[PDB]
């Protein structure tokens, strides 16, 4: 056993420790830098830089490759909210809310806020759309579960919106996306299915009430759904929980 | 109710997904098995195909080495009793030779060779699975991260039974092949050395394991929680960053006041998960090397009232 | 000046609510510490 | 100390107010239990041995 | 200051009590009336942890401890210095746990999230509360919890783990660290396969999750997928916490002796409980 | 009482004592609840084996 | 109440009658167990 | 001093109220435990 | 004035002179309270 | 100006009412409990208890 | 319990509640007072 | 010396603020505590001593 | 942005430190009494 | 040495002064703890043995 100490209390254990100390603070150094590639510098409540920055400095650039000449990303870098952001701040201070100007669900704030993100669709690794309905993909069937087609669907206020039409599935995944909800006008909106629940007679839809579904964002092709769309669509059903709520 | 995303309500099957194939090798390559309905109500109810490379198919046999010379070893206390091999499986054991052989291989098959045997084929067989991990990832392009997180657990795992065998010089110190012999080699080893409570890499390992627990409920939590905006898709999020990575980002900057990102996040993950064998390995290593009481030990480093 | 969005005037009024508050609250301590004091002195 | 009403012109009276609440109450409560923890000025303790009630 | 996409989210709404009196942001820290509550027991526990460390006589950080009440009191009072301040800081750690926890529901709702993360914390504060107060009470003794102190508490889970003999025998403890153990592993996985898949070999194409799933059915014959493997995160970790404050809550209320003897009934069956040979014949 | 009242005064009065009891009575509720848990777990550990298989002290009383 | 609900409170309740009848009948608790746990699970497995 | 009615010129009484009325029981029940804790006044023996 | 609230001063006048006539009544009953037990047994 | 629905109202007068009523029984009960603990308090500052009177009745 | 209502034709409400009041809180008072004077439940020792 | 008020052309006042207000608080409990934890100073135990108060 | 990373003038700037001196220097006094008078009544010298 | 200012050429001023702030103010208790661990140092109890305090 090698218990011999070189200087006070200090033996083999001591040393571990001490390196296993220093050890973790560099790492934690690391991680945090490699956390600050999105989102930064930090910006006053007026878009402006803000005087404090943080104690950890931002890490090098880093580029990704995606796979379909979609182009470059290179994190961190410049960066804006490419929309009409229409919010009034409440307070001259920094650190209230910002109240906002004009109907929430419809300009894509707060709980209902969406991201420019690129439109458009999502490829697998086979190069074709991730997400294609039902029709679309060739052989996808509901091989388990209730079947959501031609279901009525029962928005928050308890009246009928719509039936279900079809389900948008993901091809490399095969996970059941979005349904197709057909309203009285006979358009389509999606539904992500994570805000849907699928009972034996019925598609509730805890989210919307039923003068909400026409509300949703359409898309601009019936058969390819683009990450903007999806993201609109999903920030808007998501924002019917706050919204959306005085209605029951 | 209001439905939380833990169990898929509709599932779907399509065309059996034979993967992509970067620089794969399409010969080693299995065909797709069955589809698993019950297994599909909690994610991909697909099964295979199986790649059975050269450094696959060396683990394989290894490993089936190893188990099946555990197996005979246990029908031989068996009695060769089919009834007692069923009543005594968990406390049977394929111990190490007793100390006094030390390190030496010129111990009976019955006295621990056979032990010595069966450990060649564990090792061959999990060295040879780190290899396959990485030359997997080796094919597809990817980043080598499953095989260095894969050899943190075979460092404790070297440690445990190889490393700090040969620094104490007996195989006796090793961990049995047992089910309940090895939960008392366990005990016996904090036993020995004092309360492992005071190791410090016990500790940090224990500290890591706790994190673990903590960081995968957090994002298990985060990733469900924002999967109504597509959360699941994590790597788009990383290469399109959407609504849900922010509402992610900024649950935890309101809630800690830091947060990750959809990249960083699994950065933590792998690093907290690795830390735990790394800490734990080395804490190994320093017991009875180093220190042989732990208590003591603690006593001299703060840690414990004198 | 600049943030908080607030007048001298309107300043001046809140820190004198708040001074009233403060001197309210320090006399009635005041008054506690002394009693006690009375009561088990510290000193 | 003539001019510290400018105080109100760097921080909005709304989280002032409610972080001077939290901090007095907190310190309250905290030399409270200070005085109840120590032997002598445990006023419960005091007033239960000068009246024999033990 | 916020982050680049801060400003959008930063709206009024979501919150369970007042909805104007504490709404706002310190720094990055969404305050609330919750958020109030939580730094008020926060601090109090902190300086009350100080305040016993200057009763115990110490200054090392590694030495304070706050012991609970000695077996005599039972489930009662205590004077501060002998387990009274141990439990008003159990009250405002409770307090704190709870408010934070609560803290996070509003920012759920502000966000327009699922309640998750919430929920998840309430498991751990549940086995918290399994350890502080369901099995003192159970048992009928404060003294029962644990001190708190680093090293103190690891010496009430020594004394107690060896109270009932070996405590790897008990079988609510074997199925907690197998998904423990479990949990870290799969934890580890997700990482790797994300950074693997996110950055590739040298200055190639990004990968995609058809690419992970093939690397995992290429590794060990399946994959769970991208939900799938949240959802198991998620799961192993609750139910390693669950089976973990199930084998504190039968322990010392229902079995009392070695947990090993428990073993016994397995080989005791009556078909091969007196069969000659093995370990136990 | 109800079509003629007294004044708004009343209103207000009685606007407030709501106020005032809704916060107390979550209060009440929340702290009643604590007490029923407690006394549950209690009276398990009351018809249980314990008391008959006692534990010794987990940690000295410090 | 969902139809996997009420199959699966069905289940456990009938997994702890099938499991008391074979403790008492099958001569130990192991036996009523695994009998209780089996036929559950079967229960369960399948849907309607 | 006269001037203390202005604190519901900046905080919604709406809230205040509540606020004030779980306060205040928790604080009578704070008060409550400590007594009943103490030997010379546990009133419930 | 600074109508963080959106209450006139006449509003809170009448507000702030019904809920300061809560608070008296309430610290009525608790120092009768605190008298008749002090009465019958005193902290001091 | 924005109180509340009439419905609540009329349970807030019923139980305002009520607490009224309550308020004045204790507010008589507790004057009385006061002025009995001011005479108990002069008693006992009082050198009474040095000259304890016999009783003036029999048991009965 | 259907009928009772009728009572309200019969007695104004706005002196009942009052008096009911009275009634219950001194009914508490005897039997809080009624505990004290046995010695088996005086909580005020 | 003279010229330092150019430290707020760094550092927003209202960040150092907070932040010298938090320091200043536990600054002055960890020496109050320090103070306290020594016999030599506890102030309570002291007044308990010089008056016969144990 | 050494003209002020806050944004705040040379002359903001001068008001506000001043204010803040003379605050600091009210504290610091008071800091000075207290010790004084602890100074007498146990001096740690 | 009189060209020491173009530091500030080359680190940002705020994270290097906080830095800086905080680096000065651990080195600065830490050196107060060694000494207040060491006996011969301990001011207060020279004191205490000055005064007979104990
Ligand atoms: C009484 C017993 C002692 C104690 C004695 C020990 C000993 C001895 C050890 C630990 C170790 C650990 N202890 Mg301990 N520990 C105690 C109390 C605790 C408590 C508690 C609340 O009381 C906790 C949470 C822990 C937790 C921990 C972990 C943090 C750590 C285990 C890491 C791990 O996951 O390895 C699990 C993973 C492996 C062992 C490697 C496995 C990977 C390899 C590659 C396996 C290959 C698989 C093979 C190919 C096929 C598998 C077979 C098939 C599946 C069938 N201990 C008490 C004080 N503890 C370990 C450590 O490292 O800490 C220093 C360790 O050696
Ligand atoms: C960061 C530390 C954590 C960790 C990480 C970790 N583990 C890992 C990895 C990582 C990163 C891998 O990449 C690797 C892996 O492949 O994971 C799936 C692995 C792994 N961790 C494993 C287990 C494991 N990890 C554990 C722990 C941990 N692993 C830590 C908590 C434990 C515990 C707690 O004891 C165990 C038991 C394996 C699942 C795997 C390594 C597998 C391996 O090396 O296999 C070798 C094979 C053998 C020795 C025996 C094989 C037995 C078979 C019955 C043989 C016959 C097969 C048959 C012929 C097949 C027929 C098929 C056909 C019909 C198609
Ligand atoms: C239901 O059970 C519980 C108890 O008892 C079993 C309790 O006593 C307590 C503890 C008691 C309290 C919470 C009282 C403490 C007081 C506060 C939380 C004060 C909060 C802060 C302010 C009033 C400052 C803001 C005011 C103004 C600006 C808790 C938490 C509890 O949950
Ligand atoms: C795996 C390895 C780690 C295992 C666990 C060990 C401890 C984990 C520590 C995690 C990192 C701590 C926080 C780092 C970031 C940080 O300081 O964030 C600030 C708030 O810190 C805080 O609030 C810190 C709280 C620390 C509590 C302990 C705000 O930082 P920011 O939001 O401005 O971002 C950075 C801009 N430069
Ligand atoms: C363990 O260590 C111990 C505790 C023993 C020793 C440590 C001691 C320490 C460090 C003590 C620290 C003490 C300090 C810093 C105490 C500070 C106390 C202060 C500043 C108290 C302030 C009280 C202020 C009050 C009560 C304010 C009342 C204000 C109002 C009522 C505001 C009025 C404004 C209204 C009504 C609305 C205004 C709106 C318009 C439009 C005018
Ligand atoms: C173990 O070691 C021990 C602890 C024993 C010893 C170690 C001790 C150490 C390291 C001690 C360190 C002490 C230090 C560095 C203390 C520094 C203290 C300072 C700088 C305190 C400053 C206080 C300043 C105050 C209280 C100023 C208040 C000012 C105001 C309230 C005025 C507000 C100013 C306004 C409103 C500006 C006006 C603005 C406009 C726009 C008009
Ligand atoms: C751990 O610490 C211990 C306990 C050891 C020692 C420390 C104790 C400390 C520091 C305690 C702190 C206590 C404090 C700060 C208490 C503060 C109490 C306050 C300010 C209470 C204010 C109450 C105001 C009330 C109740 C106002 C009520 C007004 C209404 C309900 C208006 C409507 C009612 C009217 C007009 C008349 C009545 C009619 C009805 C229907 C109720
Ligand atoms: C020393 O002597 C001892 C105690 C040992 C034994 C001697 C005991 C003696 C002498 C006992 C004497 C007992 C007697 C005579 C008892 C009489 C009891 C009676 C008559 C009780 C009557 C109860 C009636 C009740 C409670 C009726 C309630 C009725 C209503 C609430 C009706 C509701 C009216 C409404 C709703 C409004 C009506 C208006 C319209 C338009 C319908
Ligand atoms: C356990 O083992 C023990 C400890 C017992 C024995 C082992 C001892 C060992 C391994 C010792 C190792 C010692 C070593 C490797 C020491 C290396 C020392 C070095 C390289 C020191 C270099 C120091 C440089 C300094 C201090 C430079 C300071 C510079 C300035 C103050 C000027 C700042 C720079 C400015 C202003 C440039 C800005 C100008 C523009 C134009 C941007
Ligand atoms: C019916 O059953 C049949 C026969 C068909 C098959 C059944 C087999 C059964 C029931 C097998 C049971 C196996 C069990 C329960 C195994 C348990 C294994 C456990 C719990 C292992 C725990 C720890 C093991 C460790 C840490 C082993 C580490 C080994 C190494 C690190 C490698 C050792 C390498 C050495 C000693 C040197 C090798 C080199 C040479 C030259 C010998
Ligand atoms: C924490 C991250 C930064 C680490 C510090 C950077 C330097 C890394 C190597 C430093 C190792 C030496 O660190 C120093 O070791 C000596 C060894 O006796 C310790 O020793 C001291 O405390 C111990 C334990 O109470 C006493 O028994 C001993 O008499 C006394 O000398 C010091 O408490 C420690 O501060
Ligand atoms: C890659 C690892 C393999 C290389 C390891 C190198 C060191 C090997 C161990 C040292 C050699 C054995 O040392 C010898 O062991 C035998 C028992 O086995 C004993 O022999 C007496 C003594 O303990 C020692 O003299
Ligand atoms: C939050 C309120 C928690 C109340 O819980 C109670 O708190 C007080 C301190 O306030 C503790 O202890 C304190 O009061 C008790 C009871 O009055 C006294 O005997 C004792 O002198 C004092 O240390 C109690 O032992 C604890 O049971
Ligand atoms: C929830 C599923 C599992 C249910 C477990 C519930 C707890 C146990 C319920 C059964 C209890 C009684 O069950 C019965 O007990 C007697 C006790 O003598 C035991 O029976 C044993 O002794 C009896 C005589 O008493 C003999 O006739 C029998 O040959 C022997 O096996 C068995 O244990 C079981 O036949
Ligand atoms: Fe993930």
């Amino acid at each position: 056993m090698v218990g011999v100490t070189a200087f006070g209390n200090f033996d083999l254990a001591s040393l571990a420790i001490y390196s296993f100390w220093i050890f973790l603070a560099g790492l934690i150094y690391y991680l945090q830098t490699e956390n600050m590639r999105e989102g930064y510098p930090l910006e006053n409540e007026d878009g402006t830089p803000a005087a404090n920055q943080g104690p950890f400095p931002l890490p090098k650039p880093k580029t990704f490759i995606l796979p379909h000449g979609r182009g470059t990303l290179t994190v961190p870098g410049p960066e804006s909210e490419d929309r009409p952001i229409a919010l009034a701040r409440t307070a001259v201070s920094e650190g209230f809310p910002h109240a906002p100007t004009g109907d929430p669900m419809k300009d894509g704030v707060g709980p209902a806020s969406w991201v420019a993100r690129r439109d458009l669709p999502e490829l697998d690794g086979h190069g074709h759309n991730k997400i294609k309905p039902m029709k679309a993909a060739a052989g996808f069937y509901v091989s388990a579960g209730k079947n959501p087609i031609g279901l009525p669907v029962r928005g928050c206020d308890l009246e009928i919106a719509g039936k279900v039409v079809d389900i948008w599935v993901d091809i490399p995944e095969q996970m059941a996306r979005f349904l197709e909800v057909e309203l009285k006008d006979g358009s389509t909106r999606l539904l992500p299915m994570q805000m849907v629940k699928v009972q034996s007679n019925r598609v509730h839809v805890n989210a919307l009430s039923s003068d909400l579904f026409a509300g949703i964002p359409t898309i601009k092709s019936p058969t390819e759904v683009t990450l903007l769309e999806e993201d609109k669509i999903c920030g808007y059903v998501a924002g019917g929980l706050m919204y959306a709520a005085p209605k029951r | 109710a209001e439905y939380q995303n833990i169990f898929t309500q509709v599932q779907v099957r399509g065309p059996a997904d034979l993967g992509m194939t970067e620089d794969v090798n399409l010969a080693n390559r299995s065909g797709v098995g069955p589809f698993s309905t019950l297994l599909g109500w909690f994610g991909n109810a697909q099964l295979g195909p199986i790649y059975l490379g050269s450094l696959g198919v060396l683990s394989l046999f290894s490993g089936l080495m190893w188990f099946f010379t555990i197996g005979i070893w246990f029908w031989y206390q068996a009695g060769w009793n089919p009834a007692v091999f069923l009543r005594d499986l968990f406390f049977f054991s394929l111990e190490p030779p007793a100390p006094e052989y030390g390190l030496s291989f010129a111990a009976p098959l019955k006295e621990g060779g056979l032990w010595l045997i069966a450990s060649f084929f564990m090792f061959v067989a999990v060295w040879s699975w780190w290899g396959r991990t990485y030359l997997r990832a080796q094919a597809l392009g990817m980043g080598k991260h499953t095989a260095w997180a894969f050899l943190s657990a075979i460092w404790l795992w070297m440690v445990l039974g190889f490393i700090r065998p040969i620094l104490m010089g007996s195989w006796s110190e090793a961990v049995p092949y047992g089910i309940f012999s090895h939960l008392d080699w366990t005990n016996n080893f904090s036993l020995v050395h004092g309360n492992l409570f005071y190791n410090p890499f016990h500790g940090l390992s224990i500290a890591f394991l706790y994190g673990s627990a903590l960081l995968f409920a957090m994002h298990g939590a985060t990733i469900l929680a924002v999967s109504r905006f597509g959360g699941e898709r994590e790597l788009e999020q990383i290469a399109d960053r959407g609504t849900a990575a922010e509402r992610a980002a900024l649950f935890w900057r309101w809630t800690m006041g830091f947060n990750a990102t959809m990249e960083g996040i699994h950065r933590w993950a792998i690093w907290m998960a690795v830390l735990v064998t790394l800490t734990g390995g080395i804490g190994i290593l320093l017991s009875g090397t180093v220190v042989d009481n732990w208590y003591v030990w603690g006593q001299n480093h703060g840690m414990a009232p004198l | 000046l600049g943030y908080t969005g607030l007048t001298d005037e309107q300043a001046q009024e809140l820190h004198s609510v708040y001074m009233s508050g403060l001197w309210l609250f320090s006399a009635v301590a005041i008054v506690a510490h002394l009693a006690v004091y009375i009561w088990r002195p510290w000193f | 100390m003539s001019k510290f009403y400018k105080i109100w012109m760097i921080f909005d009276p709304r989280r002032v107010f409610v972080a001077q609440g939290v901090f007095l109450f907190l310190l309250a409560v905290m030399i409270h239990l200070i005085l109840l923890s120590t032997p002598s000025y445990n006023w419960l303790e005091i007033s239960a041995a000068k009246y024999n009630r033990v | 200051a916020l982050l680049s996409f801060e400003r959008k989210y930063r709206v009024p709404g979501g919150t369970l009590v007042g909805g104007n009196l504490f709404d706002f942001w310190v720094g990055p820290f969404y305050v609330g009336f919750f958020g109030v509550a939580t730094f008020f027991f926060a601090a109090l526990g902190i300086i009350l942890i100080a305040w016993s460390a200057v009763l115990q006589g110490t200054w090392n950080p590694q030495l304070i401890s706050v012991y609970p009440p000695a077996l005599e009191y039972g489930l009662g009072g205590a004077p501060l210095a002998k387990g009274g301040l141990w439990q008003i800081i159990t009250i405002c750690a409770t307090g704190a746990f709870v408010s934070w926890a609560l803290r996070e529901v509003e920012i759920c709702r502000k966000l327009g999230i699922g309640y998750h993360i919430p929920f998840a914390f309430a498991f751990a504060i549940l086995a918290y509360l399994t350890l502080v107060l369901f099995r003192p009470v159970m048992m009928g003794a404060w003294g029962y919890a644990f001190p708190y102190g680093i090293w103190t508490h690891l010496d009430w889970v020594s004394n107690t783990g060896y109270t009932y003999g070996n405590f790897h025998y008990n079988p609510a403890h074997m199925i907690a660290i197998t998904f423990f153990f479990t949990n870290a592993l799969a934890l580890a996985l997700h990482g790797a396969l994300v950074l693997s898949a996110a950055n590739p070999e040298k200055g190639k194409e990004m990968r995609t999750p058809d690419h992970e799933d093939t690397f995992f059915r290429d590794l060990v014959g399946y994959s769970i997928g991208t939900l799938g493997i949240h959802r198991l995160g998620l799961l192993l970790s609750l139910s390693a916490v669950f089976f973990s404050a199930l084998c504190m809550i039968i322990t010392g209320t229902i079995w009392f002796d070695q947990w090993v003897d428990w073993w016994q009934w397995w080989v005791k069956l009556p078909w091969w409980a007196n069969i000659p040979g093995g370990i136990n014949g | 009482n109800d079509h003629l009242n007294t004044n708004p005064k009343t209103n207000l009065r009685l606007w407030v004592a709501f106020q005032m009891m809704k916060g107390a009575g979550w209060a009440g509720g929340v702290f009643f609840g604590t007490l029923l848990l407690i006394g549950f777990f209690r009276v398990v550990g009351r018809m249980l084996p314990i008391d008959e298989n006692p534990a010794p002290a987990p940690n000295i009383t410090g | 109440v969902s139809e996997f609900a009420f199959r699966l409170m069905m289940a456990a309740v009938i997994f702890v009658g099938v499991g008391i009848m074979f403790a008492f009948a099958g001569g130990h608790w192991f036996v009523g167990l695994v009998v209780g746990g089996l036929v559950a699970a079967f229960f369960a497995a399948t849907p309607n």
